[PDB]
RNA sequence: GCUCGCCGGAAGACCAAGGGUUCCUGUCCAACGUUAAUCGGGGCAGGGUGAGUCGACCCCUAAGGCGAGGCCGAAAGGCGUAGUCGAUGGGAAACAGGUUAAUAUUCCUGUACUUGGUGUUACUGCGAAGGGGGGACGGAGAAGGCUAUGUUGGCCGGGCGACGGUUGUCCCGGUUUAAGCGUGUAGGCUGGUUUUCCAGGCAAAUCCGGAAAAUCAAGGCUGAGGCGUGAUGACGAGGCACUACGGUGCUGAAGCAACAAAUGCCCUGCUUCCAGGAAAAGCCUCUAAGCAUCAGGUAACAUCAAAUCGUACCCCAAACCGACACAGGUGGUCAGGUAGAGAAUACCAAGGCGCUUGAGAGAACUCGGGUGAAGGAACUAGGCAAAAUGGUGCCGUAACUUCGGGAGAAGGCACGCUGAUAUGUAGGUGAGGUCCCUCGCGGAUGGAGCUGAAAUCAGUCGAAGAUACCAGCUGGCUGCAACUGUUUAUUAAAAACACAGCACUGUGCAAACACGAAAGUGGACGUAUACGGUGUGACGCCUGCCCGGUGCCGGAAGGUUAAUU
RNA sequence: AGGACCGAACCGACUAAUGUUGAAAAAUUAGCGGAUGACUUGUGGCUGGGGGUGAAAGGCCAAUCAAACCGGGAGAUAGCU
């Protein structure tokens, strides 16, 4: 009951990082960049009627920009949110 | 010794925030103006 | 009763204290306590209107009821509570039917009396009945300048009118301030007198005593008549003198 | 890596406001750092903030804001009803241990807990924008218990000392363990149960309140803490095997007794007191219309869900406010050891630092300090600055006085350590056992070990025994002011201000006055023992005579006078 | 209980010195007062300039005040430099 195209569209891309790696391989957790919104249930249904894996918790948080100034023009990054999913069961990547 | 300028969020946005200046007519006129003028920023950018 | 404070230290060396024991001692009513409280002497506008006001302890606002609709019915004066308020006290009169209300507390009121309103009440004092059935010349506190209020004059502490006259429909009195006014007889009455009248034995002791009371001091900075009414010429008589 | 030093009721740690990525890793020294700058709060790339149990959010609320109708005002606009916003308060729930370079009560093992929906079981009177309970409240004081915490004894594992002794009443580190569950103690509060009736709680009500009777006086409510489970669990020094020298896996015993004790809890309590010390929601009971096989409610069962937002970093500073990496200011919580009256002062435990320019020289002079023979305010407008006492218990303590005070008046007595009284005294803390015992979170008992002052005698050390820091100089005369306090932020802190009391004057309630073209509000949800204005300023002796003129009160034979006709 | 005393945090700096182109456009050194109440403070709201407030100095209203800041009248006027 959580509609389509939507579930797709919830989701980015999946983050790879030192700690991502770790978390994989300790706890079987995946990281993910997600859309601004990106409710908890709305990832639980793009998850589970994606890579046909259950999930056990969905963690989620906003990770604030960045400032690369180049010199007297403050350019500030955009805002995604970091998305920690639990399987528990799916022994994939 | 206790400077003048003592930062609070909740203070500055109730005594010139969009919503309070906007309340009154006058606020209406300043917003007008500075519109005009083409400020960047009206009021706060919270 | 008055107890003289000994002179331990200045600040309470000359006070006087007005102590009643007989006056009851823990929490109100709670039903009856609400809002109206220390208002801060500032009008709507927010500016100094009656200068020389201000601060004061909290205090809490009780309801009493001066109307005194309540007739042959019956009520028993179970306690005596102090008011903050006003300078008198008050007496918890619970009714035969169980209504608990507060009226002012006359001298001659302890606890355990009888109190009933109504054109059938006995002539003692703490009975409340029309004026056109008060004998002429009997003192009365809690007088009534129009039928439907309740006790517009005479409310502070030991204060009391004389019936003079009645002279027709209307009715003759001599307030304390020494005037007489022409009043309408059907405004109700109170028999008796105010309660405790030890006022002004009290001297306060030191600033902090009308401090917070609520009284700011006065800073410094005659015979001008300004009434001018010409609405109640008629209903009054003479001025004071 | 080591030595020396500072803070250690902070210069330590945790939070909200504050700033918004300064936090970690890799890399560079142009400027940014008052100096070189491989370093950093500087530049580039990458990573980091995981919530039903934190908080926000959210239901209703105080001060206060907006404001449908409506009132007023030439309009902008002013007040205000129903209503709606508005915390600085109130409402549901979590901890032990571990983990990353950086995050945790958020992730991992466990015990758990609150709320809402879904369907089933059996029962049945359910249903408010209403009533009632409590929610729900002030200053001060204290005793009695308990907890964190600290100390001592045993125990666990390792030691025989770079130099005189150290197998022992010697040293080293530990002797830690949550939320929940049942017990409901110490303590506090309340008098209960049954039946009939009722001008009240806007109409009604089994509910509250009121009136009658029968019966008991033992029933109920609240209530820290300890107890067994929690936990045959976690941690544990120290050890046994693999190392990219950063680390990895396993093992692991004591983990108990006594004392002290808090600002922490019992306590939203107890006593006193005048200055009499908020509202609403959450929860429970009954009724209005309605439904009365329905729908709903009751206890259990299995399941679902508790959306969204910050979780880094400093938070008495290099990160906030002061133009600065500034001798300044910033709320709340944690509060160890030594001696001590303590949260001041002196040194230490964990923790953080030696403060962003250094080395020599050892002159005049400037700043802050140490001693100085003789005099001791003689200098100076001026005891200004400086110098001296400084505590404990005892003796003693004047004039006056409102009998409270003066007063710590002034002035003297002893202050270390050791032994005896008494191998450690009174007090307190306080285990077993006898007797019974609802028989255990029972009582008369009787001493284990611990604090041990205070008091007398004796011995001894030095010039000084409060020997450190900390710590009143002392009395008299005299003008001012009742005392305490308040302002001239930034030349005058008072002899100025007010101050408790007193005197005069005006105010009859739609009160006087003030804020306002005006609705309206303060006065006051008060009522002449109250309120407004003026003058003086506790207390004792008095406020005496005078109405020319100026303001005020009561008004009159009379002279003068506009609008108006 | 004490608008009590001695005395911490805290509260305005009174006194001599430093600083007077400072560390600071008002602090520090060492004494001094209150420190259970006329006390102080955090968080929100109100009193808006011929007005506010003021235990009264004609103080404060943003490092300023015997009348704050901004735009306009306004290139005010000036027998003055």
């Amino acid at each position: 009951m959580i509609r389509e195209e939507r579930l797709l569209k919830v989701l980015r891309a999946p983050h790879v990082s030192e700690k991502a790696s770790t978390a994989m391989e300790k706890s079987n957790t995946i990281v993910l960049k997600v859309a601004k919104d990106a409710t908890k249930a709305e990832i639980k249904a793009a998850v589970q009627k994606l890579f046909e894996v259950e999930v056990e918790v969905v963690n989620t948080l906003v990770v604030k920009g960045k400032v690369k100034r180049h010199g007297q023009r403050i350019g500030r990054r955009s805002d995604w949110k970091k998305a920690y999913v639990t399987l528990k069961e799916g022994q994939n990547l | 010794m206790k400077r003048t300028f003592q930062p609070s969020v909740l203070k500055r946005n109730r005594s010139h925030g969009f919503r309070a200046r906007m309340a009154t007519k006058n606020g209406r006129q300043v917003l007008a103006r500075r519109r005009a003028k083409g400020r960047a920023r009206l009021t706060v950018s919270k | 009763a008055v107890v003289k404070c000994k002179p331990t230290s200045p600040g309470r060396r000359h006070v006087v204290k007005v102590v009643n024991p007989e006056l009851h001692k823990g929490k109100p009513f709670a039903p009856l306590l609400e809002k109206n409280s220390k208002s801060g002497g500032r009008n709507n506008n927010g500016r100094i209107t009656t200068r020389h006001i201000g601060g004061g302890h909290k205090q809490a606002y009780r309801i009493v009821d001066f109307k005194r609709n309540k007739d042959g019915i019956p009520a028993v004066v179970e306690r005596l509570e102090y008011d903050p308020n006003r300078s008198a006290n008050i007496a918890l009169v619970l009714y035969k039917d169980g209504e608990r209300r507060y009226i002012l507390a006359p001298k001659g009121l302890k606890a355990g009396d009888q109190i009933q309103s109504g054109v059938d009440a006995a002539i003692k004092p703490g009975n409340t009945l029309p004026m056109r059935n008060i004998p002429v010349g009997s003192t009365v506190h809690n007088v009534e300048m129009k039928p439907g209020k309740g006790g517009q004059l005479a409310r502070s502490a030991g204060t009391y009118v004389q019936i003079v006259a009645r002279d027709g429909a209307y009715v003759t009195l001599r307030l304390r301030s020494g005037e007489m006014r022409k009043v309408e007889a059907d405004c109700r009455a109170t028999l008796g007198e105010v309660g405790n009248a030890e006022h002004m034995l009290r001297v306060l002791g030191k600033a902090g005593a009308a401090r917070w009371r609520g009284v700011r001091p006065t800073v410094r900075g005659k015979g001008k008549k300004t009434r001018s009414n010409k609405r109640t010429d008629k209903f009054i008589v003479r001025r004071r003198s």
